[PDB]
């Protein structure tokens, strides 16, 4: 009856580890988003790119600022970037390969979000 | 009983769905090692100095395979007849690559 | 099968161990990834010293002089700043002109 | 066979009870999980300090370019107090004049423009400069905090301003 | 068969508890609708 | 439970104003008082802070208040900081050491003394991230007009939207039904096997 043992194992795993893990991850990311939007707003500067963090159904997500021709916006003009709320944003969930080190910048953005919050 | 195996397969499938929906990025970072950013000086390590006639020359350039003359401070061509002796008194007769320079 | 059951149990153990003793959120996993990445970055970057390194320097097209320089390499923009006589000049490792300017000053270090 | 099914049902019921206690707002489970969480967070403090100190070292190396005046003691004004600080020649981290065995010397200001505070900070620069404290790992090993993750603080404010 | 229906009942009840627990987070529309 | 204060824009403004008042503190012969008839708090992590400052020089009080407000909105986006500035009645281009519209509006409290009298006070819901508390302040100052400015700026900063922490934990009631059903179904499977 090893199979019933495995069934019990996976049932306990899911409903006593993964679901509380989902709740804990949502709570931590929501707290980080709250501590981020309580002072900071719109985009912030990380690795010469611009990232913002928004909370959705499946956790927090970082979107990077790009111009019309899918080029990341240089940090120097974040001023006007805060003036224009219709600037193009690309999500970090999709691994888009045209930008060199896009996932690198996304990971550093998440790390900076953790450090600031 | 095949029903028990079906149930445990449903267990592992729903575990995978839960991981993919929520913990996709975390597991992707932890278990899958991402490519490292290329090092331009690692590419430049193969470069070495020699003499193109009476001018300085850089062999072993993957950035530009064509013949290029080394630029001085004011971004102008370098033309010394004695540059070979200077290379011999610093690197040696053999053209020392930038990898050995970094290793120094 | 017995092998399938053993594999399933091992996968159980691995997943439970990860979910208990490892981060389960994007922030902390990204912090660990950034830690490893920055460790590699610095392992490569520390090969460039900031000490006073003697080298032959070409102020013009027919002049040469021996002098001490300082070198600082950064990977955010991938450039080397060379310090001479209290003045710092930045040379990119991706631009052809900057590479042609910087390679002789590095390969001719006495 | 029968015993196996009975124990299967019993273990499923135990797991259901554990899930009920986990999801619900039970004070006992909350106390236990908060105990564990506090212990884990205090454990992770050290790694967080190391990472932040190292990143601040990189940003100090990047910032201290073409500016030899930032390497010497200056009386930085923080709106309410003066601190005589600089950047260390080795770690490239903010290093200020230390007050005994405590933190950096904070010359309290009685007004927006307080000449006496500036005069006393200069006096410390010229006389009592042998005792210094640096943000990062020395700060952690001496006073218990890294200087970062603390607001307001001279390390964080100096990193944000510069 | 009996173990199958036992598993079905347990999984249904535990999934109901998990869904009721996670509704505020898995349904962000619920949280943003009520401010 | 010793929990950290959840920093928030109006809290930062109040604390900066209080620090500026303390660092320019001057003795005065005027009596400044707080009298609250009832204080009711029934929600967890609802910290209450009753700080009783009073500076007789109300002109300097508005100067420091405007300076602290300007330093606070130095981190907001430009459009939001500016619109909140006209909503309050303070202009950034004007020096803080100048009489603004807000001060002119609040001069109507010059005759009344510097006492804060509240008949009854109740603290509402305070949703804070775990490990932190939502702290509410009742700050008195040496003039009722400085108080006027204080509460109007506090309300204006409260008008902003800060995302709330949502509680996903279900209400807990003693679950004897689950164990009862488990026992009944154990008896059921015992009978089935037999």
């Amino acid at each position: 009856m090893i199979t019933l043992f495995l069934i019990l194992c996976y049932f306990i795993l899911i409903f006593n580890i993964i679901v509380p893990a989902i709740s804990e991850k949502m709570r931590r990311e929501r707290a980080a988003y709250v501590n981020y939007k309580r002072l900071n707003k719109n985009f912030i500067c990380v690795d010469d790119r611009l990232f913002s963090y928004n909370f959705t159904t499946s956790g927090i997500k970082a979107k990077v600022a790009v111009d019309n021709k899918n080029v990341p916006i240089p940090c120097s003009k974040i001023n006007e970037v805060n003036n224009n709320k219709d600037v193009d944003t690309l999500y970090c969930d999709k691994d888009r390969d045209d930008i060199p080190g896009f996932a690198r910048s996304c990971y550093r953005a998440y790390s900076d979000l953790f450090f600031t919050t | 009983v095949y029903k028990h195996r079906l149930i445990v397969l449903f267990e592992v499938f729903v575990v995978f769905i839960l991981i993919y929906v929520f913990f996709r990025s975390e597991l992707n970072m932890f278990f899958m090692p991402k490519r490292k950013i290329p090092d331009p000086i690692d590419r430049l390590r193969r470069a070495n100095l020699a003499c193109e006639d009476d001018k300085l020359m850089i062999y072993g350039l993957p950035w530009m395979t064509t013949q290029t003359s080394a630029l001085s401070i004011n971004s102008k061509p370098i033309v010394y007849k004695d540059c070979a002796k200077l290379l011999r008194s610093i690197n040696g007769s053999q053209p020392v690559s930038l990898n050995d320079v970094l290793r120094r | 099968a017995s092998l399938l059951y053993l594999i399933l149990f091992l996968l159980f153990v691995c997943i439970s161990y990860y979910f208990t003793y490892y981060p389960t959120n994007k922030l902390q996993a990204a912090v660990m990834e950034t830690d490893r990445e920055n460790a590699i970055i610095r392992q490569r970057n520390d090969e460039i010293p900031t000490r006073t390194l003697d080298t032959a320097i070409f102020t013009d097209a027919s002049t040469v002089a021996s002098a001490q320089i300082h070198l600082y390499y950064n990977s955010n923009i991938g450039k080397i700043i060379m310090s001479l006589n209290g003045k710092k000049h930045t040379f990119n490792l991706y631009d052809d002109n900057d590479i042609r300017t910087l390679l002789p000053i590095l390969l001719l270090s006495k | 066979k029968t015993s196996t099914l009975i124990f299967f049902v019993i273990i499923l019921a135990i797991s259901a009870l554990l899930l009920w206690f986990q999801t619900s707002d039970n004070p006992v489970f909350n106390e236990l999980t908060r105990y564990m969480r506090i212990k884990n967070t205090v454990n992770d403090w050290k790694s967080l300090t190391d990472s932040k100190t190292k990143l601040e070292s990189d940003r100090g190396r990047l910032l201290a370019a073409g500016k030899d005046d930032i390497f010497e003691f200056k009386c930085v004004d923080f709106g309410a107090y003066f601190i005589a600080m600089r950047l260390d020649k080795k770690t490239y981290l903010p290093q200020a004049i230390r007050r005994g065995t405590g933190d950096a010397w904070m010359v309290k200001k009685a007004a927006k423009v307080d000449p006496s505070a500036q005069q006393f900070c200069q006096y410390l620069i010229k006389h009592k400069s042998n005792n210094v404290i640096t943000c990062g790992n020395e700060m952690l090993n001496e006073l218990g905090y890294s200087g970062y993750f603390m607001s307001p603080h001279w390390c964080s404010d100096f990193s944000n301003m510069e | 068969m009996l173990v199958v229906i036992m598993f079905f009942i347990a999984f249904a009840f535990c999934s109901w508890l998990s869904y009721s627990y996670l509704r505020p987070y898995i349904s962000t529309k619920e949280l943003n609708k009520s401010r | 439970a010793e929990t950290k204060e959840f920093k928030t824009l109006y809290n930062l403004f109040i604390d900066s104003y209080l620090q500026k008042l303390a660092q320019h503190s001057i003795p005065t012969n005027v009596t400044c008082a707080i009298h609250i008839g009832e204080v009711i708090g029934q929600f967890k992590n609802c910290a209450l802070r009753i700080t009783n400052k009073c500076m007789s020089n109300s002109r300097l009080s508005f100067t420091l208040m405007v300076e602290s407000f300007i330093e606070v909105i130095s981190l907001l986006p430009e459009k939001d900081r500016r619109r909140i500035a006209e909503e309050i009645g303070i202009d950034l281009d004007d020096v803080p050491s100048a009489v603004s519209k807000l001060e002119k509006n609040c001069n109507a409290y010059a005759e009344v003394n510097n006492i804060i009298d509240i008949q009854k006070l109740d603290i509402g819901e305070c949703s804070a991230p775990p490990g932190q508390h939502m702290l509410l302040q009742i700050v008195n100052t040496g003039s009722a007009e400085a108080n006027c400015g204080l509460q109007t700026i506090v309300k204006s900063l409260n008008k902003i939207y800060v995302p709330p922490i949502i509680e996903n934990r279900l209400p807990y009631y003693d679950p004897w039904f689950l164990v009862g059903v488990a026992i009944i179904l154990v008896i059921f499977t015992v009978a089935i096997c037999s």
